[PDB]
């Protein structure tokens, strides 16, 4: 089995700059008799399929961009954006063609790094249609932020909670190159109806204060 | 209008075999060869075989062979792999490429597997209302929670399909319950509030379920 | 049971802006496009050019010289902030010279451009803002300054210009359940 | 005055593969046309932009027999606009064809018991072949990206096949000499 | 043309202490349309350019320690550094974009206030290399010290020299918050063979005399 | 990746004008604003003027309209500045800086204009032995003097970068000769003084003279 080595795993970098990713073979992809090396390089994009970017090593396909360049031969090749924009934030695969087994490498996600942006924070009470069915959720979202690092604490009637919320983050955007982030704290309609204060405090490196945002049951 | 169309989503018990399918349209199926490609969820991609329609010539990675049988329907311009023995590590997504000019330029959509010996369960949708004390700048953020349903996936649109900007549909959580919960918000101006009137649509697949929420 | 009209959008008297471009939904009709291919350019792509659910026809008016934007991959004032194609895009591009209609002694102010904004167009995207863009930190509050400009210019068509100065008419067909767009 | 020598083409002992299809160049002879045409030796015997009838007196330019064994079934790709294996990959006529194709069952000559391997047909090329076109070709097929290094694996197969022609086989797949007579150097082919 | 005025100009801190820095502003830096204030916080450390440290008041860069933060509105805003560190040392100005012409502070210089430190005085004799040139210079160094006042005389075979002494101080360290002096006497060759002694006075706080460091010529 | 570089220093007979260069990198020049900011040793930060590279559009604070002119070259991605007239009030750093979502977070190193009808002239290196005081507390001082050079700036490194620790350079004094002086000192183990090798490493960029000096 050939086996394909790509790194770093990830990297960060600013729109504007020049990317080079990197992947070497245990065998050669190098056929003699036409001096072609059989590698393959695909993108893919979060929620997407696989799309090829270049074969041959060097040969882009129609509609691929100027910026991706491929080159390399034998063992060690490399693929090149010049001027990398926001929309290339994707993870990218080399794959050999020279023999079968067919093999793919571990993937190199190219992320972007931008300024720091603080998050808007927004708090939602729940449902009555929810209530009805006997349980409570509290939703927060911080919304385009980075970096991606923030910490959310759920505060009912000024008592911290733990162990009864759960996170989801986005990826990146493909414009602002931002992140946002929801978390859900669901409690019992008990639980509900016995605390009044609800409350969301949220901490970043954009927000010099912690910012709460809050709700009264009934208000 | 070269087309590989494979099923979004497939629901197999543990021990039992699944047989997903890669139909094929707008060129002539015994002339390309079919790959098999499976990605596991925050993973790479691994190559599990090949299919010449003509002849149902085979090659498979050493992995995948006793785990994949490739077969064609030559009338169907279908291609099909088989995937034995399922465990939650067979739990990924499975997609099926030509190889034409140049590699693999032509993919399906991919099929998730979901290796579980549970039902599918159809979502719950609950208004995520926005906030009377606004405005922090003329903004407002306004949702809908999809909550209590398996398999994924689901998809959540606004407006049928004219809001796309300003929207966030944030990645599913699975719950101890062992069903998965997510919140589609989306910011909107604070004037528009009262003119203009805000409807999700949530559909998920697996059960044929189809939920339109008004916010507010 | 009708035929396609792709004499209402080739013909059409009047041509949109490209920021401010047109769709028409070409659909429950029979569609023959060895009869329109008189054109400067027809390029088909994702199909063969020699050889549906819906197709969709977008028109706008652009200069020769960014006839060339008008394809996947490709980056320009016009690909960025006009009019974008998606680079899995399946379909066809035709732009012809429109000097004799576009043009006018003196300039033609009417057709106009977005030579600024803050990110590129996703695929299929139209912006019909006039706010004024902001190239720096301070603010501009709907007045133009010093990093305050208005977004949109002007292309002035004037009839002695040269050819790639000159206003093109581009068509752009678009492909995409039933079918109810049949070639006969 | 002389006759042409069209029992050279017709009753030559040993016919061509498909692939290798064989031509003949007539010229300075006189030949009659419907002299073949009553032969009524012949299963097919189609006339494109021509009669059989009228045949028997005219003269052409140039004339081309071409001579290729196939099965009974492909005897109908042997016509313009016609498309499969051997009209795609094989031998192909042009759309504007002036001619005639004339041909008959050779199972008696072409078939043996246990097959008749001799006899192959192209399943496999990268282009279809362009009218009057000769691939004898025998390199190896490229059905993917991966290369084949002149041996054959997957994606990589040899492009010829044999019709094994066997005596109890039905008529389609049974063997069928083809004769394809090509007409239009001043003219040296006159029919009485 | 918006004033920003900043006060005190110059502040001497302990390590750990909170400090708060004032910029005042002529006009409002508010905007109505995003409630967002328009001044930037630099840091301009010893021979460097200056570093962004918050933006719109309250916003953080990427990398700037959380001790860092900002708060104000309107003309009134703050800097505010909690638990400051020795390598806090720098002049930190505040920059007004609301409107152009754009403005600048005069900023506040940070000190550090620190235990006094008696210097450790080394005497240099001249180079032989320097000396075939036909000048002889002796350099006193006083290392290490706070506080800064510190005063060096030179006395040749216990004569008081003056006019032939030039003296540089370091700006404080970012680690020891202290300061470094050297005194250069420059003498031509000649006088240098004329004299045996060459004696380095120094005058400190944490030095209990005119403390003397000598050196023989020729020894 | 995104860069703004600006010459070190210039050299200006008085009376005279100086255009200075701030090439850019990593980033769409036309797309960022260039500010220029001007900052007189031991005193603060001034703003002279910004410059949008697409129109060339100019604002510009009331003491430098008509000392500064600000122009943009769009193939080189380079902002330049001209100063007209040179006074000993126009010695100066001056500094190019690039506005973004940030506000300025992209600042040049800065370019050090010293407006004097003098001639660079390098500087002489001579070398600070440790002394025969052993031990200073089981820790030896020994240094370099840099001498006789016009204009400043010289830069001093010890060890070509591995020795940062205990390094004092001392700010450079003017000499009646109307060259500068300086002194570097670094504290070490005197145990390494047998074993391990010190040599300072001057670089006086006006002259284009690199000195190596071992002690
Ligand atoms: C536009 O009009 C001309 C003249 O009648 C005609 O030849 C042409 O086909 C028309 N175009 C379309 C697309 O109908
Ligand atoms: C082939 O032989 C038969 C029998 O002799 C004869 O009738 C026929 O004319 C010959 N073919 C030709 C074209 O001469």
């Amino acid at each position: 089995q050939i086996v394909l080595t790509q790194s770093p795993s990830s990297l960060a970098v600013s729109v504007g700059e020049k990317v080079t990713l990197s992947c070497k073979s245990s065998q050669s992809l190098l056929y003699s008799n036409n001096q072609k090396n059989y590698l393959a390089w695909y993108q893919q994009k979060s929620g997407r399929s696989p799309k090829l970017l270049l074969h041959w090593t060097s040969t882009r396909e129609s509609g691929v961009p100027d910026r991706f360049t491929g080159s390399g031969s034998g063992t060690d090749f490399t693929l090149t954006i010049s001027s990398v924009k926001a929309e290339d934030l994707a993870v990218y695969y080399c794959q050999q063609y020279y023999t079968y087994p067919w093999t793919f490498g571990g993937g190199t996600k190219l992320e972007i790094k931008r300024t720091v942006a603080a998050p808007s924070v927004f708090i939602f009470p729940p449902s009555d249609e929810q209530l009805k069915s006997g349980t409570a959720s509290v939703v927060c979202l911080l919304n385009n932020f980075y970096p991606r690092e923030a910490k959310v604490q759920w505060k009912v009637d000024n008592a911290l909670q733990s162990g009864n919320s759960q996170e989801s983050v986005t990826e990146q955007d493909s414009k602002d190159s931002t992140y946002s982030l929801s978390s859900t704290l669901t409690l019992s309609k008990a639980d509900y109806e016995k605390h009044k204060v609800y409350a969301c405090e949220v901490t970043h490196q954009g927000l010099s204060s912690p910012v709460t945002k809050s709700f009264n049951r009934g208000e | 209008q070269v087309q590989l169309q494979q099923p979004g989503t497939e629901l197999v018990n543990p021990g039992a075999s699944l047989k997903m399918s890669c139909k094929t349209s707008g060129y002539r199926f015994t002339s390309y060869i079919i790959h098999w490609v499976k990605q596991t969820p925050g993973q790479g991609l691994e190559w599990i075989g090949a299919i010449f329609p003509e002849n149902d010539d085979t090659s498979y990675s050493q992995k995948f062979k006793g785990k994949a049988t490739l077969t064609t329907d030559t009338s169907s311009s279908t291609a099909y792999m088989q995937l034995s023995s399922l465990t939650s590590e067979d739990s990924a997504v499975y997609y099926c490429a030509r190889d034409g000019e140049n590699v693999l330029d032509y993919w399906g959509q991919g099929t998730s597997v979901t290796v579980s010996s549970a039902s599918t369960k159809g979502p719950s949708v609950f208004p995520l209302a926005p906030s009377s004390k606004s405005t922090s700048g003329g903004t407002a953020a306004l949702g809908c929670l999809v909550k209590d349903y398996f398999p994924e996936p689901v998809t959540v649109s606004w407006n049928s399909g004219a809001l796309t900007s300003g929207v966030h549909t944030f990645p599913a959580v699975l719950q101890s319950s062992g069903l998965y919960s997510l919140s589609s918000v989306v910011t909107v101006p604070s004037s528009s509030l009262g003119t203009q009137t805000y409807i999700c649509n949530v559909n998920h697949k697996p059960s044929n379920t189809k939920v339109d929420k008004r916010v507010e | 049971t009708n035929l396609c009209p792709f004499g209402e959008v080739f013909n059409a008297t009047r041509f949109a802006s490209v920021y401010a471009w047109n769709r028409k939904r070409i659909s429950n009709c029979v569609a023959d496009y060895s009869v329109l291919y008189s054109f400067s350019t027809f390029k088909c792509y994702g199909v063969s050019p020699t050889k549906f659910t819906n197709v969709y026809a977008d028109s706008f008016v652009i200069r020769g010289d960014e006839v060339r934007q008008i394809a996947p991959g490709q980056t320009g004032n016009i690909a960025d902030y006009n009019y974008k194609l998606p680079d899995d895009f399946t379909g066809c591009v035709i732009a012809w010279n429109s000097n004799n209609l576009d043009s006018k002694v003196g300039g033609n102010y009417n057709y106009l451009y977005r030579l600024f904004r803050k990110s590129n167009l996703k695929p299929f995207e139209r912006d019909i803002s006039t706010e004024i863009y902001q190239a720096g930190s301070t603010p501009c509050n709907g007045v133009k300054g010093f990093n305050c400009y208005f977004p949109l210019q002007s292309y002035g068509f004037q009839p002695t210009y040269g050819v790639g100065y000159q206003p093109y008419r581009v068509v752009v067909l678009s492909f995409e359940a039933p079918a109810t767009v049949c070639g006969p």
